[PDB]
């Protein structure tokens, strides 16, 4: 499934990336505000085992903490495209804590 | 709760996930994650990631591939599981394929 | 009226000229056609290099990528701003400051933020927009002092009236970011309104209605964005600004709205915007409201240049090229991405 | 022990005049209704302003 | 308020003045000691005679003296003894019998 | 004096009407009213010419 | 004051027209009032000169 996972991931970053090209482009410089306010995750990783047979291996498991994100109306008020691009690495987290875990 | 996820990337990737809802502060006001810039050095990256390794609440960190070249002994010389190390393709540089440490471990596959 | 056509030439003669010939050097649609057909970011330079764009890029790392086309379109147009600006009396320089506010509204949101999370202004000024300058000190060696960036503001940065609505400091730790910076916003769009109206001429009645398209539309798109958002009615009405078609009867229906149907029906009441909410389709490949806005706001900055004696004429310029930027840094995106069938997503600017 | 509504009977003819009153406001329990007597004073009083022979024609026919 | 009643004579005596201007200088014109000519020239100027009647007269100044006649009622005749506020009666009904 | 009504009614008006043809009607007769005040002054000064 | 009205009313059409070539008719037919007001100034003017 690994090599699936691997290609997915592919797949999903060239779409954020247009996403985020397209929040870029009716925001401008959003990257800015972000990088510099930074607090608190709204997600978080928790370890688990996985017994998978007289070996027990170390996996991740995606654990959604819940505190809110960062709510971004400021620049051009873009907030469908930040919300659209907030899905789209959103999706991109949940695959990647799956596909650190497959490494193991 | 348990674990963090630490970047090191460029401005978008950093930007991306951070809006993603990961990453946050330590209670030592220090960030998760680097900001690589055109004018960012070996060192400042190197030293970011090892300090990574060297903390208990972080694991996974997620790197770009390009950022993963220029300082990739360190990723190789650590071989552990905290910090299971993925590498992903930058907003221009092309999806990765090739120096993939799974493609390396797995000899069936593309 | 008989208010134009007569003094303006006298100090503002010159820079009009000057300004409506720049306004000629815009991308025409044949241009974007041109570079739309390179899918290659180095042919991209070369077919820029047709315009009064080009030979920019020279010099720079044999690598060219988008963040630095993006940079360099800016700077052209701000050493154009500035160089306008700078040959500029009173009677122009303070409509023009107004334009510079609000690219220095947002560079003051960066010095706080910061300085509340202990960063020190030196890392924060590389990254503010151009324009904001802040020549001044007492903002810069803050100490990291909310208090003393605080007083700075309200001494040397021109933007200390509009602060009056966000005081005491208190309101910079209680209040969210955004809030803060939407509340200034809302001060620099009721002066700036106004004094347009001051200026009660040509400008007036061809400026004007750019700003109430603005307010306009900040209302809309602010109701809409605050549904799945953590904002009381109230604080998010106080926000809605004055200058506009909505405030007579409007956003009190915004502001009670809980629904992107209920703000529909608003537009409803005003075919200006109901066309707007129509043609954004929103399909899952199709145009979006945003989208639509911008269509409109650059409709009303070219009809801007059909007077010849006001000051709309530099405000509009400065939102073309704005625009302009954006239009080929998606190009110079979509290159770089290879998202071809994406490309037509520019706003035409004639 | 509580403010009952106003209720006046109105018919096909009367209920017009009765809402050109209510029109300024509806009138205290067991007020004097001036409806009855408006039938007659109001067109009275027009008559006064629009006294015209020829145009009270136009007007009626229509 | 017995001053407002001059309402009355302010209307009624404007209404005359329109009414005799009128007259004169539109539908007088229209006659002529001309037989044919006078004959097809007032047909064409009672029209605008009669446009202008029911334009200003019949519609406008009947509209005024519609208002002020009910001002009178409103200001000076209820205010002597309509006085107070109630409800209006909203009783169970089956209204929507048009739709 | 009636000009200057006129004047203001109809740039209103027109305006009004696009965003609202329920209008059309209400602007007519305030336009109704300004020939009305246009009027007055002609018949007080019928009145005084042959006076 | 016929030609002020034309000067406001002519550059409004204008701009109007660019946007829509329809109002070509409207605009030149509110001009012809203005024309017509001018035309009244002459009358009177004439009609007092050779009196």
């Amino acid at each position: 499934k690994i090599i699936e996972t691997k290609m997915l991931m592919g797949e999903v970053m060239r779409e954020a990336a247009f996403s985020l090209a397209e929040a870029k482009f009716t925001a401008g410089d959003f990257s800015t505000t972000v990088i510099q306010n930074v607090n608190k995750a709204q997600v978080k990783i928790r370890a688990k085992k996985d017994n998978v047979a007289g070996v027990t291996l170390p996996v991740f498991e995606h654990y959604h903490e819940g505190t809110d994100s960062y709510e971004l109306t400021g620049l051009a008020r873009g907030g469908e495209q930040l919300a659209k691009l907030k899905r789209n690495y959103a999706k991109a987290v949940e695959l990647l804590v799956e596909l650190a875990s497959l490494q193991t | 709760r348990g674990k963090l996820i630490a970047v090191i990337g460029d401005e978008d990737t950093v930007t991306g996930f951070l809006l993603g809802g990961i990453g946050e502060l330590n209670k030592n006001r220090h960030p998760n994650f680097l900001v690589v810039e055109k004018d960012t050095t070996i060192n400042e990256i190197e030293d970011t990631f090892r300090q990574f390794l060297n903390r208990d609440d972080i694991g996974i960190i997620l790197i770009n591939q390009y950022i993963a070249e220029m300082v990739r002994h360190a990723l190789d010389a650590h071989q552990r599981s905290i910090p299971a190390v993925l590498e992903i393709p930058s907003k221009e540089h092309p999806y990765d394929a090739a120096k993939d440490s799974i493609l390396r471990r797995a000899k069936g596959m593309f | 009226s008989f208010f134009p056509e007569l003094y303006f030439n006298v100090d503002n003669g010159y820079l009009e000229g000057l300004v409506r010939g720049l306004k000629a050097g815009v991308l025409s649609q044949a241009d974007y056609l041109n570079l739309v057909q390179c899918e290659t970011l180095e042919d991209l330079k070369l077919h820029l290099q047709s315009t009064d764009y080009g030979n920019f890029l020279a010099n720079e790392a044999s690598p060219l990528t988008v963040s630095v086309i993006d940079d360099k379109l800016k700077e052209k147009m701000v050493v154009e701003f500035r160089h306008m600006r700078n040959h500029a009396y009173e009677p122009l320089a303070s409509f023009l400051d107004f334009i510079t506010y609000s690219y220095m509204i947002d560079n003051v949101i960066l010095l706080i933020t910061g300085t509340l999370h202990q960063r020190s202004i030196a890392e924060l000024v590389p990254k503010c927009h151009p324009l904001g300058s802040f020549e001044q000190m007492e903002a810069v060696n803050i100490a990291q002092t909310p208090a003393e960036l605080y007083n700075a503001i309200l001494v040397d940065t021109p933007l200390a009236a509009f602060f009056q609505d966000c005081i005491s400091e208190q309101d910079l730790d209680e209040m969210n970011i955004e809030i803060i910076r939407n509340t200034l916003y809302k001060a620099y769009l009721e002066s700036f309104y106004k004094f347009c109206t001051l200026l009660g001429g040509t400008t007036a009645d061809a400026m004007c209605p750019i700003l109430e398209f603005e307010a306009d539309r900040r209302a809309f798109i602010i109701t809409i964005n605050s549904f799945g958002t953590e904002l009381s009615k109230e604080d998010r009405a106080k926000l809605f600004p004055h200058c506009g078609r909505l405030y007579p009867e409007g956003l009190a229906q915004l502001a009670r709205a809980d629904d992107y149907e209920q703000v529909k029906n608003v537009a409803d009441y005003y075919p200006e915007y109901k066309l707007l909410f129509e043609g954004a389709g929103s399909n899952p490949g199709d145009k979006t409201l945003e989208d639509r806005f911008f269509e409109h706001e650059v409709k009303l900055n070219k009809l801007a240049f059909l007077n010849q004696f006001h000051f709309g004429v530099f405000y509009a310029f400065v939102k073309l090229k704005e625009q302009e930027c954006r239009n080929i840094v998606w190009i110079a995106e979509c290159i770089a991405q290879r998202h071809r069938a994406k490309i037509d997503n520019y706003i035409p600017i004639f | 022990n509580q403010t009952p509504p106003t209720y006046n009977k109105t018919n096909k003819f009367t209920h017009g005049f009765q809402n050109i009153v209510d029109a300024y406001g509806i009138g205290t329990y067991r007020e004097i209704n001036p409806a009855p007597y408006t039938v007659i004073t109001f067109p009275f009083l027009f008559a006064v302003m629009f006294g015209d022979f020829g145009h009270g024609i136009l007007m009626t026919l229509f | 308020n017995t001053a407002s009643y001059l309402r009355l004579w302010a209307l009624s005596l404007a209404h005359a003045q329109l009414s005799e201007v009128l007259w004169t200088m539109v539908i007088h014109i229209g006659l002529h000691v001309r037989s044919l000519a006078g004959g097809l020239g007032l047909f064409f100027i009672f029209a605008a005679f009669a446009t202008l009647t029911v334009a200003i007269l019949l519609i406008m100044e009947g509209l005024s003296a519609f208002l002020h006649a009910l001002r009178l009622h409103w200001v000076e005749f209820q205010n002597k003894f309509y006085t107070g506020t109630g409800f209006k009666f909203l009783p169970f009904s089956f209204e929507h019998i048009r739709e | 004096a009636a000009g200057f009504a006129i004047g203001i009614v109809g740039d209103a008006g027109v305006r009004g009407t696009a965003q609202q043809p329920r209008l059309f009607v209400g602007m007519i007769l305030i336009l109704i009213f300004a020939e009305v005040l246009g009027l007055y002054g002609l018949i007080v000064a019928l009145i005084l010419s042959t006076k």
